[PDB]
């Protein structure tokens, strides 16, 4: 409503997707990636490291938590959990952010390639 | 690469936990990609490093299980619906879970002969 | 229309090219031990490696000559590799896909074969054919259960998960089938209740994408939510915490507008005794009996008797 | 067609006899089986490479 307009659309770009999904921090320092399979380990119930559900660079969990612990009560709004990836707010914020595989070959997209048009 | 709450993992106790269909996808591709890497440096015969580059570039199946190699299998050997499978059909998101979404308030139930009532007006 | 065919298509045709050249491999298998070996002990006593070709051989050996060495080494433990590339298919049977891809269920496998050459054993009296399988198998292994169930498993589990009841459907004997009971606990030295929780952690997650049934309106997972709020208690909480305060309005403003939140509410759920001791009425104690004060002026029923359904 | 199996010398005149292929084959069709029965349409254009 109003703070919308209109949609454009053009192919998208690493270095442009380059702009998003990595989020520094005053650790001083650079997040965005992932690079290890996974989901939370069995045992606990908590994605990981990396960690395709991670609990850090993607977020919280139960809401206001550092993965390093030590972590409860909410009205913080700038958590880094000092030692951990946990920036907490809501747990909204960790459906709002996208991290990518890095393919350390540059691989081309289906979607021109055998596309009905092919345009590649 | 998705945010992970939305594929989601899911919640069945007994230990049958649904977790999803394109992180596996992922789980591929992750693996695809650093197993590889790590060969580079070895630097070992490119027989199982060149030859890995198109099962990496066969990523396009997490793009879509079903173009262009044989798709991939699921549980029934499915066309593990790509994260281009989610809003495609009528049946697939995208209209149907926003043009016809489902919707609250209101009832469903067997309108049986009831010619008693007017017509301007209805009887719930 | 196959990338497996092509591994066929391409090595089908690939031998072994015998075992004789085992030796003149050998001949290289050191010689590159060495070449490195001192290269990165040189790496170690100094420089962390000066990026220096000659110090790639702690002997001397002129760059084009040692680049001989080099290379030609190498094609050594790469075409032999590329040669041993064959019989690999043995293990991707035995392990045909291990709930993953045959062809991943291979270059795992490849991930062996390197490891092979390397530790293969020349002047051994036998190819690795007991020997670079070993690797092989063991290097499969580790992957394949490393790999794929979308939750990595600990070989402690994923492998007693795979034993508890191995053992048992043989432990069956003096028993009737399904030995015992928990007693299968004790045979192998466990509590019950791990045990269950070793059981419940098996099999594997369910589609969540897959038809509900016969018929269709049904991939799985059209299929819940945990939490939103339940329309009800955010229109209730809301009213309850704003409440909290909201009637707050039996009491003079001395403790209503401070002691109002306890220390925090509201608040993450703090700024304490202390602060108030001073962030108010440069007190220590008031701070206790106001808050009483006002502790009470709400508890004998009647003091903001207009949330007593509350009973919360 | 009988270029895999039984390539018995004209076996097909022995048991088709009547009109098989006019009587006598066509041009396109040459029936050699010394290196087609168990050889042929297998990996001559069949099943491909090696």
């Amino acid at each position: 409503t109003n703070q919308f307009d209109y949609v454009k659309i053009g192919l998208a770009s690493p270095e442009r997707i380059r702009q998003w999904g990595e989020r520094t921090l005053p650790n001083g320092q650079v997040v965005g990636e992932v690079t290890k399979p996974e989901t939370i380990n069995y045992r606990t119930l908590k994605p990981e490291m990396d960690g395709l559900f991670c609990e850090r660079i993607f977020g919280p969990a139960k809401d206001w938590e550092c993965h390093c612990g030590k972590y409860k009560r909410v009205r913080h709004r700038g958590i880094v959990c000092e030692r951990c990836g946990v920036e907490v707010t809501e747990s909204r914020v960790r459906r709002h952010r996208m991290g990518y595989i890095k393919l350390a070959a540059p691989v081309a997209h289906v979607w021109y390639l055998k596309g009905i048009p092919s345009y590649i | 690469v998705i945010p992970p709450d939305l594929r989601p993992m899911v919640q069945l106790d007994g230990g049958r936990f649904a977790t999803s269909d394109l992180n596996d996808l992922y789980r591929r591709v992750i693996n695809r990609n650093n197993r590889l890497a790590r060969l580079q440096e070895i630097l070992a015969p490119e027989i199982i490093v060149r030859n890995e580059k198109r099962m990496l570039q066969e990523v396009d199946a997490l793009i879509d299980n079903g173009r262009r190699g044989r798709t991939v299998v699921g549980a029934n050997n499915r066309p593990l619906k790509s994260l281009s499978d989610i809003i495609e059909g009528k049946q697939g998101r995208f209209r149907q879970n926003l043009l016809g979404k489902r919707v609250d308030y209101s009832g469903r139930s067997v309108i049986v002969v009831g010619p008693k009532l007017k017509i301007h007006q209805c009887g719930l | 229309e196959d990338s497996i065919r092509l591994y066929l298509q391409e090595i089908g045709r690939i031998r072994l090219l015998r075992a004789d050249e085992e030796i003149e491999l050998a001949r290289k298998i050191a010689d590159l031990l060495e070449l490195e070996r001192v290269r990165e002990r040189l790496s170690e006593k100094l420089e962390r490696d000066p990026r220096d070709s000659e110090w790639a051989e702690a002997v001397q050996l002129p760059l084009p000559a040692f680049r001989y060495r080099l290379h030609i080494g190498r094609r050594a433990k790469d075409k032999m590799v590329q040669s041993n590339l064959r019989l690999v298919v043995s293990i991707a049977k035995k392990y045909m896909n291990r709930g993953l891809s045959f062809q991943d269920l291979i270059q795992e496998g490849s991930l062996g074969l390197i490891r092979a050459a390397e530790k293969f054993d020349h002047e051994k009296g036998y190819k690795f054919s007991t020997y670079a399988t070993w690797w092989i198998r063991q290097a499969i292994t580790r992957a394949i259960a490393d790999q794929s169930r979308t939750i990595r498993l600990p070989v402690h589990l994923y492998e007693t998960i795979s034993r508890i009841k191995k053992t048992t459907k043989l432990l069956s004997q003096e028993m009737g089938r399904k030995p015992t009971e928990e007693e299968i606990a004790t045979r192998m030295e466990m509590t019950i209740e791990k045990l269950r929780f070793i059981a419940k952690s098996a099999q594997l997650p369910i589609s969540l994408e897959t038809p509900i049934g016969k018929e269709e309106d049904s991939r799985l997972g059209d299929f819940i939510e945990s939490d939103g709020e339940t329309p009800e208690d955010q229109v209730s909480k809301n009213l309850l915490r704003e409440d909290l305060e909201k009637v707050l309005d039996s009491l003079s403003p001395r403790e209503r507008d401070v002691l109002r939140l306890r220390y925090g509410l509201d608040d993450g759920r703090m700024k304490t005794l202390e602060e108030i001791g001073q962030i108010f009425n440069v007190t220590r104690e008031r701070i206790r009996q106001i808050e009483a004060k006002a502790l009470r002026k709400l508890r004998h029923p009647n003091r903001n008797s207009v949330l007593k359904e509350y009973i919360r | 067609v009988l270029l895999k199996a039984l390539g018995l010398s004209d076996n097909e005149i022995f048991d088709a006899l009547r009109h098989p292929e006019y009587f006598q084959k066509t041009i396109e069709k040459e029936g050699q089986f010394s290196e087609e029965e168990a050889l042929m349409e297998l990996y001559r254009k069949l099943r491909p490479g090696e």
